[PDB]
């Protein structure tokens, strides 16, 4: 229990981007209340084994960060789209269709004249104006949040417990949240 | 006010007098609410592309 | 009478509208625009206008 722990699964929250926090793995439990010697010593090779690939997992993937869970994701640490400059190429010749309206004749319909042999391309950048930050998405609460494998719980001084594996724990208030 | 039940003219039909019926506004409603079906699933409006 | 909940005897399958699966309260499942009903698992329509 405190060499072999059970690991805290993060749960998400896909609105704000962030996690809601991290209750301990329940739910994947394996019973060996009716198993001799023979096989739970076999099952706890099993919960150790997954709780070095999980330190494995997270040596791997998860971002090395402060504050486990914070709050608002720096731009530089978001996957954030850059796509391809958008090529456009532009229709029309404007002054060279000013000059054959003023002479007396109407386009209609529609190089793409035939009396104008110019051709403009434009070119515009498709991302945005600012890089995002702030929450990351479900790909990258994949890729961090591995579930923490907590050796010898709760017994490192209060204030290095882990209180952001709790849902109601602002960081920055230092505060479990209230109905209001 | 009708003084008498009886069917046919008589003197108590002098009598009887009249009142306006009351006005009724018949009308689309404002902005046209109930033209359009919006919020029905089974009536569900469509803008696609084809 | 019989059990359908311990032999299986199931006749109530067709008293069912439809079902809506979100995970995690806002993500809908299976999500990504997979059925012609966007949200959720129509299983019958008393009106059929589409």
């Amino acid at each position: 229990s405190k060499e072999i722990p059970t690991p805290y699964m993060w749960s998400y929250q896909p609105q704000m981007g962030l996690a809601a926090g991290a209750a301990q793995d329940y739910s994947t439990r394996i019973n060996y209340m009716s198993a001799g010697p023979h096989m739970i010593s076999r099952v706890n090779g099993i919960r150790a084994h997954r709780n070095r690939i999980l330190l494995e997992q997270a040596a791997i993937t998860t971002t090395p960060r402060n504050n486990l869970n914070p709050r608002s994701w720096p731009a530089a640490l978001v996957y954030q789209e850059s796509p391809a400059p958008t090529t456009v190429v532009l229709p029309r010749d404007a002054q060279a269709e000013v000059q054959m309206t003023n002479s007396g004749a109407q386009l209609a319909g529609g190089g793409r004249p035939s009396f104008t042999p110019r051709q403009a391309i434009l070119t515009l950048q498709t991302s945005s104006s600012e890089p995002r930050s702030g929450g990351i998405g479900t790909l990258q609460f994949i890729e961090e949040f591995v579930p923490s494998v907590y050796f010898n719980p709760f017994s490192g001084p209060p204030g290095h417990y882990p209180d952001q594996f709790i849902p109601n724990f602002d960081a920055v208030k230092d505060s479990a949240d209230g109905y209001d | 006010y009708m003084p008498t039940i009886k069917e046919g003219n008589s003197r108590e039909l002098m009598g009887q007098q009249s009142m306006p019926n009351r006005p009724n506004y018949i009308a689309f409603r404002d902005n046209f609410i109930g033209l359009m079906y919006y919020n029905s699933t089974g009536n569900m409006g469509v803008l696609a592309g084809q | 009478g019989s059990i359908p909940y311990l032999d299986g005897t199931f006749y109530l399958n067709h008293t069912f509208k439809k079902v809506a699966i979100t995970f995690d309260s806002s993500v809908s499942w299976p999500g990504n625009d997979r059925l012609l009903t966007p949200n959720e698992f129509e299983i019958k329509r008393s009106v059929d206008g589409e």
